[PDB]
C-alpha cells in the first residue's frame, strides 16, 4: 500500500492448498511499473549543484535505500514462496507430472523452475550412485510386488501421464493399460489415499 | 537488510511524537526553516541513522513509553494488560533503547519478556476446538505460540498410532 | 599402511556400525544453527554396500521373507541419507551469502563442504540474478547487506560423554560440571570446539 | 521432532524373542543376526517384531523393566527425586507404544502397565516445567538432564529456546 500488498500477492493462492484448480501470475503489472517512476528522484540529485552540498538530503538517499529493501524482498518471497511449495509437489513428483498449468510461469521463472529441476538432477547424479542411479526418493514406494496393474483413485486432473502407456486418463478410473514404468509417479497430490 | 522475519517490514515504522529542539528545512513529506519546539510525528527508517548526539530533534518518548506507566508495570509485571492499542512490545527497544539520555527501558523490556518466561506456564495445549486467548498478543510471542500448539497437536498424534 | 580401519579396508564393517558411523552426523546437523562438517566417503561406501546386498537379493529374487527385510532395511538407511542431504541442501538455499566468505577464505578440504554443493550455490546465486533480469536489470543498481543464515547463540541441548568431573576445554563461559551422563545447557558460538572433536554430542 | 521419526532412531533398540521357524529359505543375513530355529529365543531389533508379529509367524516377549513392582518402586523414588530417577534405555516410551499396540494378543497386564508409565510421565513432566520457574538471569550454563530421558524433552524444544536466545539477550 506503502509497502504492504505481498501478503495479498500470495492470495491468488488463497485456495490452493491441496485442492488446486490452477494458478496465475498475479501482481507484478502497475507494481513494477513503479519502479521506473520513482529512479528519476532517487537519483535527481547526483552530486548536483541542486542544493549546493548541504546537509539537508539525507532523507532522500534512506528513501531509496528502504524502497529497494521492500521491492526486492517482496520478490524475494514471491520468489522463493511459489518455489517452495512447488518444491513440495517437485519432490512428490520429478518433471513427470509438472504444474497444474505451467501457464503462471512469471516469464523468466523458466531459469528458476528449470535450475531447481537441475539441482534434483545433480542430486541424482552424485547421490544415489557416483555415475548416478536416480534414487527413487519420495514415491512409488509399492514393496516389489506385480509390474502392470490398475485400480481406483480420487479424481485428479491436469493429465501429463507422458509415461509408458496409450492413454491411461489419470483419474479415478484410471483403469486401462498401466505399466509400473507408467505409474511411477503418484504417492499425494490428491489421488491414492484409497486404492 | 535486517533480522528478518515474516513480519519483514513491521520492523521501522513505528510512530513516535517527537519534539523539536532547533530549526529545519523543507520537510517534504509534511518553509525551509521553522521555530525551536514543535510536536511532530516522525516514523523510524530515517531516524534510525541519525545520531543520537546530533540535536535537531530531542529527547522523546511516547506515553505509554514513558516511565510512569513502564515503571509501575516492571512493578505491575503480573498482570500488564495489552489488547490491540499496543499489539506489538517485545523488541521495540531493540531499536529505541539508547535515545532516552534517562536509561530506563531495557530493563523494563527484559523483566516484561521475563516474566514470559514465567507465564507460559500455562500455554501448552489446543485442548479442543478452535481459538482460546487470541488478542492479548505481540505477533512474535504469537509464533511460537501456534509453533508449541503445534508441537502438542502433532504429539497427541503420537501417544498412540492415532 | 595400518590397515584393518573401519573403512573400506580389509575388514567387515556391519550394515549397523555403518549406521552408527554417520548417524551422529546426520542429528548433529539436525538441531543447529548452522553448517557443519562435510562427508563424502559415504557415497562409495552406501552404494557399494547397498549394491553388493540387492545382487545378492537378486540372485534370490523369488522367497518372500529374506528380499523383503533386506529391502525394509535398505529402506531406511536410504531415508536417513535423503534426510541428511535434504536438510543440508535447504540450510545452503538459505545460507548461501556468507558461506562463500569461509570458503573463499580457505576453501576447505572434505572437513567442510563438499563440491557439488559448490556448484549448487554458484548455479542458484546466479539465477537468482537473472530472474531479477526482468524486475530492475535496465535499472538495476548503481552501486553488503545481504546476509542469512550468520546466527550462532540459538540455545542447543548437548550431550557430554566424557570424564564424570569437569573436564574444562575451549568455550568462553564456565563451562564447570561436565559430566559423564549429564549436560549443563549452554549456546552454539561459544560451542562449536567440542563437537568437531567429537568429545561431545546434541540430540 | 515427530510421532515417527524417533522412531527411525528408538525402534532399532533390540529385545529378544522366539520364532517359530526353521532357518529360512535364506538361512541368517550377514550381520549382527543369530540363527534362525524355532523353539528357543533370539535376539532382534524392533523393525520386524511389528513385521513379524502381526505376519502370524511367532510370539513375543519384552524387557525386564515392563513389569508392576519395580515401577511401582521407581515412582516412590522419583518422588523425592528433586532432579531425576531410574532410566530403562532411555527411550522407553516408544516400545510400550509399539509392544501393547500389537503384542497384548499374549502379553499379561497389559493396562496396568499403561496406568504406572502415564503416571510416571505426567509427575515427571510437571517436573520439567519448574524448570522454568526457576530459571532465572539467563543462565545458560547451567541445567538440568542428570537422569533425563529424550521423548519428552521434544515436547518443549520449539516453544522455549527459538524465542529464549534472542529475548533473554539483554543479560
Amino acid at each position: 500500500m506503502f509497502g504492504e500488498k505481498a501478503f495479498d500477492l500470495l492470495k491468488e493462492l488463497e485456495r490452493s492448498s491441496q485442492t488446486i484448480p490452477a494458478f496465475d501470475d498475479d501482481g507484478v503489472r502497475q507494481v513494477l511499473e513503479e519502479i521506473k517512476a520513482i529512479f528519476e528522484e532517487n537519483v535527481a540529485q547526483a552530486s548536483s549543484y541542486n542544493a549546493s552540498g548541504d546537509r539537508s538530503l539525507w532523507p532522500l538517499l534512506n528513501f531509496r535505500h528502504a524502497a529497494l529493501q521492500r521491492n526486492k524482498r517482496c520478490l524475494l518471497a514471491y520468489l522463493y514462496e511459489r518455489c517452495r511449495r512447488i518444491k513440495a509437489l517437485r519432490w512428490e513428483f520429478g518433471p513427470i507430472i509438472p504444474g497444474d498449468i505451467k501457464q503462471a510461469l512469471c516469464e523468466p521463472e523458466v531459469t528458476f523452475f528449470n535450475n531447481y529441476s537441475k539441482s534434483l538432477a545433480a542430486y541424482m547424479c552424485s547421490a544415489g550412485y557416483n555415475q548416478g542411479l536416480p534414487i527413487d526418493l519420495t514415491n512409488n514406494l509399492r514393496p516389489p510386488k506385480s509390474l502392470y496393474i490398475e485400480v481406483r483413485c480420487m479424481e485428479d486432473y491436469g493429465k501429463f501421464e507422458l509415461d509408458d502407456g496409450e492413454v491411461i486418463h489419470l483419474k479415478k478410473n484410471s483403469q486401462h493399460y498401466l505399466p509400473r514404468a507408467q505409474v511411477e509417479s503418484l504417492v499425494r497430490q490428491g489421488i491414492l489415499h484409497h486404492i | 537488510p535486517n533480522y528478518y522475519s515474516i513480519e519483514d517490514i513491521f520492523v521501522t515504522q513505528e510512530k513516535v511524537e517527537c519534539r523539536v529542539n532547533t530549526k529545519l528545512q523543507r520537510m517534504g513529506f509534511l518553509s525551509d526553516d521553522l521555530e525551536p519546539g514543535r510536536t511532530v510525528n516522525l516514523p523510524l527508517w530515517y531516524i534510525k541513522e541519525l545520531k543520537v548526539n546530533n540535536a535537531y530533534f530531542t529527547v522523546a518518548v511516547p506515553d505509554i513509553y514513558r516511565n510512569v506507566h513502564k515503571a509501575v508495570c516492571e512493578a505491575e509485571t503480573t498482570h500488564i494488560e495489552l489488547g490491540r492499542l499496543h499489539p506489538y512490545f517485545y523488541e521495540f527497544g531493540r531499536y529505541l533503547t539508547p535515545y532516552d539520555r534517562n536509561h530506563v527501558i531495557g530493563r523494563i523490556i527484559f523483566e516484561t519478556l521475563r516474566q514470559r518466561v514465567r507465564h507460559l506456564l500455562d500455554i501448552s495445549k489446543s485442548d479442543g476446538q478452535a481459538a482460546k486467548a487470541e488478542h492479548r498478543l505481540d505477533n512474535i510471542e504469537a509464533k511460537l505460540h501456534e509453533a508449541g500448539v503445534r508441537t502438542n497437536s502433532q504429539y497427541i498424534e503420537w501417544l498412540q498410532m492415532t | 599402511g595400518l590397515e584393518d580401519e573401519d573403512d573400506d579396508d580389509m575388514e567387515q564393517i556391519t550394515a549397523q556400525k555403518v549406521l552408527e558411523i554417520i548417524e551422529t552426523a546426520w542429528i548433529n546437523e539436525m538441531c543447529a544453527p548452522e553448517i557443519l562438517p562435510s562427508q563424502t566417503d559415504m557415497l562409495e561406501l552406501m552404494v557399494s554396500q547397498v549394491a553388493h546386498m540387492e545382487e545378492q537379493m537378486r540372485d534370490l529374487d523369488k522367497n518372500d521373507f529374506r528380499a523383503v527385510v533386506h529391502s525394509m532395511e535398505l529402506e531406511r538407511v536410504r531415508y536417513i541419507m535423503a534426510s541428511y542431504l535434504r536438510c543440508r541442501l535447504q540450510k545452503i538455499e538459505t545460507f548461501t551469502q556468507h558461506i562463500l566468505n569461509q570458503e573463499e577464505s580457505r576453501e576447505p578440504d572434505d572437513k567442510r563442504l563438499s563440491p557439488e554443493e559448490t556448484k549448487f550455490a554458484q548455479e542458484f546465486a546466479s539465477n537468482v540474478d537473472e530472474y531479477f533480469h526482468k524486475v530492475a536489470t535496465q535499472y538495476m543498481p548503481n552501486q553488503e547487506q545481504r546476509i542469512v543464515t550468520p546466527n550462532l547463540m540459538s540455545h542447543v541441548f548437548l550431550k557430554a560423554n566424557v570424564a564424570v568431573p569437569a573436564v574444562i576445554v575451549g568455550v568462553d563461559d564456565e563451562e564447570v560440571d561436565m559430566a559423564a551422563g549429564s549436560q549443563h545447557i549452554i549456546p552454539y558460538q561459544l560451542v562449536a570446539d567440542l563437537i568437531q572433536n567429537n568429545q561431545a554430542q546434541l540430540i | 521432532m515427530d510421532p515417527s521419526i524417533i522412531e527411525f532412531i528408538g525402534e532399532k533398540c533390540m529385545i529378544s524373542i522366539i520364532p517359530n521357524f526353521s532357518n529360512e529359505p535364506l538361512h541368517l543375513i550377514y550381520g549382527p543376526v543369530g540363527p534362525f530355529r524355532a523353539g528357543f529365543p533370539v535376539f532382534v531389533p524392533l523393525w520386524m517384531a511389528t513385521h513379524l508379529r502381526k505376519q502370524q509367524k511367532c510370539r513375543i516377549v519384552p524387557p525386564e523393566w515392563m513389569d508392576m513392582d519395580i515401577l511401582e518402586e521407581i515412582k516412590e523414588e522419583e518422588k523425592r527425586s528433586k532432579f531425576f530417577t531410574k532410566m530403562p534405555c532411555e527411550h522407553y516410551m516408544v516400545v510400550a507404544q509399539l509392544v501393547m499396540s500389537t503384542a497384548p494378543d499374549d502379553v499379561p497386564r497389559c493396562e496396568e502397565l499403561r496406568t504406572v508409565i502415564k503416571d510416571i510421565f505426567d509427575i515427571r513432566e510437571s517436573k520439567l516445567r519448574t524448570s522454568i520457574d526457576a530459571f532465572i538471569k539467563g543462565e545458560g550454563t547451567y541445567a538440568k538432564l542428570d537422569n533425563l530421558t529424550l521423548l519428552e524433552i521434544h515436547s518443549v524444544r520449539p516453544i522455549l529456546p527459538y524465542s529464549l536466545d534472542h529475548i533473554a539477550r539483554y543479560q
